[PDB]
């Protein structure tokens, strides 16, 4: 669960730190995390929805990492990330929503969906950070 | 033309650059790649050795427990001292600096137990084996050290092996391997190392060869820019650099081939030159000779010149207007704006008095420039005849269109399509020139200089074919360049003979020729190494500069680090680096961040800074002086000494500030009224057994001292390591008494060793193979010359 | 004063962003501070309560630092922090209560306490930090 945490803190000090203009080591710390996900991501693939009305959608992943050579970013640099983000956000909202349904008398406390059953696994765990929401 | 000289030198002396040409290309070709440092040893600062204990009042208890050691305790006296011995640390860190590693390469028997132990190093070894045997520890210890067996697993490449290091040592070790900065290795990252273009100019062949283990490996390059601006102040090394980069350009420049016979060509040219035709200057039109050269020259020349982001001049020689034709070649298609002002001064109106203008017949007023809006361009508004009138905007306003980033950075001031292959702007140069036929002055004028101007016409068929080379050749080899590249006005000019330039013009056929293979990598290769030890110096550099400031040095930090840098960069020759420049380039430095791995470390050597200095044997903090008799102090293992392991409650004096800045006598009048008072930092020091000794109040003479000889390194304290045994005097115990230290010390004891905690288990990879050169992998041919293509599509070099 | 706040957006900081798996460069310039805290501390005594009913507990310090070192964070290192973390964390709690109940006619707006008076002193002040809040 917390891994699904990150994922997020993760997509807004991106989509709100990265932008034409910043210096590089604005977000050298940062940078770094991000890549570090992508990595652990790529490869496997996930369902979600299949329930009520709620679509059930493919989600799989084939990713280029991030900038190392940078100072200062240009704007072609944001571009060819936000893009790459816009993939994650259309995701999460999906795997929200999925966990956000089910319930469960006996154990109504952990994680329901086929999509964050997953997540919690350890091969993830990898990703935390910041919690501070 | 002596005069010219002294000064022409005086400036030459602000200018690091090597003296001769070609001892700078050696210089580069040179540079060899940054050596690798795997590495054996675990490295570690202390081993534990046995000491003698005596319990309180005690004798040697027998027993001989284990404290940390330092292998090695050179420790200067004075905090200062201190602070610039860890920096050397430092140093040697970064020297040493790992930049990967393995077990297997270390892998000892562990001699004692029964499943087959393979332990880490030599010192993990001898201390099992050691212990194992000190008959007091604990039935757990053979126990673990029995049964714990390494890890190895073949799959996934796993080696976990148990070892023995210390707290400070697993610090160390551990983040070498944390930062193996050693990332895989695919067919696709080689082909990606390459130039998003060149795969794509058909011309080149592109194939691979040998396949690749998943235990590939390499180095990242490291390939930052700039991140120092010399483009706008650091003159005198631009111009070292430019020269630099020029050489190594013409180094590569492929040679010509295939040209006119020298004397056919100039014998038509008699011919049609009408040379001795009246006119008094003979014989200085024809030392255009030495062409089968010259043009080789020039053309070299001028690519260099470009890449390299050089600037020049001309050797001019006004009369020979032919010479002066040819300029307009020049000018046609080199960008102007990277030539210094002023030889473009004399060469365009030298053609814009000396021909058109008359000739032509307009302004029969010949001309008058002074130093803005250029004779080359303004002569536009004023002309009639379009075919000329284009010809001026489009020379006047063809800017090297300093605007590119290729590649992922690579501003590489580039050039318009137009020229590139359209070359059209030389079928126009032409049709310009063919309507310049009349009046004005003598004959043997229009005759000599019309004829002149038809060799560039007939022979512009392939005129174009040159401006196809170019922009081939340019448009190909800078691809491969790292090192950005911002239009500046070099200090330096180089010679540039019209005589050549003329000489490639109307004297090349249909030769083709262009970069081998083998040539462009090794260009790529250069360039490449020198940025990364451009970079990599930067990092070493700063990394020390700041820890310069934190740790209080304020001493050398000017030109010192800044020296060493610049000499391992190579290229220049610093002395010749004028004063406001070395200080510049720190003030430049000093505000930068820090490649994590060089900061990283320095943290962590702050860190631990304080607990080594208490560490070692010689050398403790300060002294006490309180003028009461005071109770010594007990302790297992120095025995019956006078320590204090705290201040609080005398006032502190940092001997460093007081020693660096003068006595005034504070600390006198204090010691003279008899007053407490304490001393900071790190000092000698005395042990003695004299039981007598106290007796005699030692301690308290020593510091009268100080004050005669206006010093305070002849500090010697005293400590009295007096044990219940290697005390002759013990004429003590014997008698009831109580041990009167007038004064004791601040060494801090040394540490416990307690196994478990020293006890770290290893995450180390396993079976790499490191790759260097790279490229070497890629299989490359060429299509016979005859068969070239630019972005044009069509065909470099096409008149058959 | 502004020392004691230190203390908590350092612990909060803490308890927050050093989770069982997040990569180390993230808490790099985090780490640091922290341990600086610990030196400054250690070799200091300190005492709350005595008032109405709040007990009068009392504190020492003696810490071990952190390794900086791992690319990672492995469980067994969280633990090992935590239990570090919980007696400041027991400790701020008994500052804060034993400040926040005294009252002075004349300068109710300096500090009261035996121990927060301590800390406005200058040898403390070398663990400011992060001023938000």
């Amino acid at each position: 669960m917390d891994v699904l945490y990150s994922l997020s803190k993760t997509l807004k000090d991106a989509r709100d730190k990265i932008v034409e203009g910043t210096l590089y080591s604005n977000v050298s710390d940062l940078i770094q995390q991000f890549n570090q996900m992508i990595i652990t991501m790529n490869g496997n693939e996930f369902q979600t929805g299949g329930i009520g009305n709620l679509p059930i959608r493919n989600w799989n992943f084939d990713f280029g990492l991030l900038g190392t050579t940078l100072l200062n970013l240009d704007a072609n640099y944001v571009e060819t990330a936000r893009n790459t983000i816009d993939y994650f956000v259309d995701f999460v909202d999906n795997v929200c929503m999925d966990e956000m349904v089910r319930e469960s008398q006996r154990n109504g406390i952990a994680p329901q969906s086929d999509s964050l059953r997953k997540l919690s696994g350890i091969k993830f765990k990898r990703i935390n950070f910041d919690n501070s929401s | 033309e002596h005069q010219k000289e002294v000064q022409y030198e005086i400036l030459q002396k602000t200018i690091p650059t090597f003296e001769p040409k070609e001892s700078i290309l050696k210089k580069l070709e040179d540079i060899k790649p940054e050596q690798v440092k795997k590495q054996t040893k675990l490295f570690r600062i202390f081993e534990p050795r046995q000491l003698p204990v005596y319990r309180a009042n005690g004798e040697k208890e027998l027993r001989n427990r284990w404290y940390w050691k330092l292998k090695r305790d050179t420790l200067p006296d004075g905090d200062y001292d201190v602070r610039e011995y860890f920096l050397n640390l430092y140093d040697q860190v970064l020297t040493e600096m790992p930049d990967y590693l393995l077990l297997k390469d270390m892998a000892v028997e562990n001699k004692n137990s029964r499943d087959a132990g393979k332990v880490v190093d030599s010192e993990t070894a001898a201390i099992c084996d050691a212990i194992f045997q000190d008959e007091e520890t604990e039935g757990v210890v053979r126990r673990f050290i029995a049964e714990m067996r390494q890890r190895v697993q073949a799959d996934r490449n796993v080696v976990n092996y148990p070892s023995i290091l210390h707290p400070i040592d697993h610090a160390f070790n551990e983040y070498f391997l944390q930062h193996q900065l050693v990332e895989p290795l695919n067919n696709d990252i080689i082909f990606n190392y390459i130039p998003e273009r060149i795969r794509n100019d058909v011309n080149y062949i592109l194939n691979m060869d040998r396949n690749l283990p998943s235990t590939a490996r390499y180095i990242r390059p490291n390939l930052l820019q700039d991140r120092l601006n010399l483009h706008d102040n650091f003159e005198s090394l631009w111009d070292t650099i430019t020269t630099s980069n020029y050489i190594l350009a013409r180094s590569v420049v492929p040679d010509l081939k295939e040209l006119v016979s020298t004397e056919a060509q100039i014998q038509k040219m008699s011919q049609d030159l009408q040379l001795e035709a009246l006119t008094i200057q003979s014989e200085t039109q024809f030392l255009t000779g030495i062409n089968s050269q010259a043009a080789n020259d020039c053309f070299k020349t001028l690519i260099a010149a470009m890449l390299s982001q050089r600037t020049m001049s001309l050797d001019f020689v006004t009369t020979n207007y032919m010479s002066l034709i040819s300029g307009m070649w020049l000018l046609t298609v080199v960008p102007n704006d990277m030539f210094i002002r002023e030889s473009l001064v004399a060469c365009q109106l030298a053609i814009i008095n000396t021909i058109i203008y008359p000739a032509f017949g307009m302004q029969r007023m010949h001309y008058r420039n002074g130093d803005p809006q250029t004779p080359f361009q303004i002569a536009e508004q004023q002309i009639q005849n379009f075919q000329v009138a284009n010809w001026l905007h489009f020379v006047n306003n063809n800017q090297f269109r300093q605007v590119v980033i290729d590649g992922v950075l690579n501003q590489v001031l580039n050039d318009n399509i137009r020229n590139g292959h359209v070359v059209n702007q030389l079928m126009e140069a032409l049709m310009q020139l063919s309507r310049q036929q009349f009046p004005t002055m003598p004959v043997d004028y229009k005759r000599s200089i019309q004829r002149g101007i038809l060799l560039l016409s007939n022979r512009l068929g392939q005129l174009v074919d040159l401006t196809r080379l170019l922009a081939y050749n340019y448009e190909t080899l800078m691809a491969c360049i790292t090192m950005n590249m911002q239009h500046v006005q070099t200090l330096t000019t180089e010679k540039l003979q019209l005589t050549s330039v003329t000489s490639l013009c109307m004297l090349i056929g249909n030769a083709t020729v262009i970069p081998s293979p083998q040539t462009l990598f090794h260009y790529y290769n250069v360039n490449v190494n020198f940025h990364s030890n451009y970079n990599e110096r930067i990092n070493d550099a700063v990394a020390i500069i700041t820890a310069a400031n934190r740790l209080n040095l304020y001493q050398k930090k000017m030109k010192s680090i800044v020296e060493d840098f610049l000499k391992r960069l190579q290229i220049f020759d610093i002395s010749r680096v004028p004063d406001d420049q070395m200080y510049r380039l720190r003030d430049r430095l000093r505000l930068l961040p820090v490649e994590i791995r060089r900061l990283d470390i320095f943290n962590l050597i702050l860190m631990n800074m304080e607990q080594i200095e208490r560490a070692s044997d010689k050398i403790a903090q300060g002294v006490i002086i309180a003028y009461r008799d005071m109770q010594l102090e007990r302790d297992e293992m120095y025995g019956y000494v006078n320590i204090a392991r705290n201040l609080d409650g005398f006032q502190q004096i940092n001997l460093e500030e007081l020693m660096r800045t003068g006595d005034y006598a504070q600390i006198t009048n204090m010691l003279l009224n008899n007053q407490p008072v304490a001393l900071v930092g790190a000092l000698p020091f005395i042990t003695d057994s004299s039981v007598i000794s106290l007796v005699a109040k030692l301690d308290a003479t020593v510091f009268a001292q100080i004050v005669k000889l206006r010093k305070v390194d002849t500090l010697k304290p005293i400590l009295y390591k007096i044990n219940s045994d290697s005390n002759d005097f013990y004429l003590v115990a014997n008698y009831d008494w109580v041990p009167t230290s007038t004064t004791k010390v601040y060494k801090q004891i040394p540490q416990q060793f307690d196994f478990r905690a020293s006890m770290h288990m290893l995450t180390s990879n396993l079976t790499f193979t490191v790759y260097s050169d790279l490229l070497a992998f890629v299989s490359a041919d060429t299509v016979e010359p005859i068969n070239a293509v630019a972005f044009d599509n069509m065909r470099i070099m096409n008149e058959l």
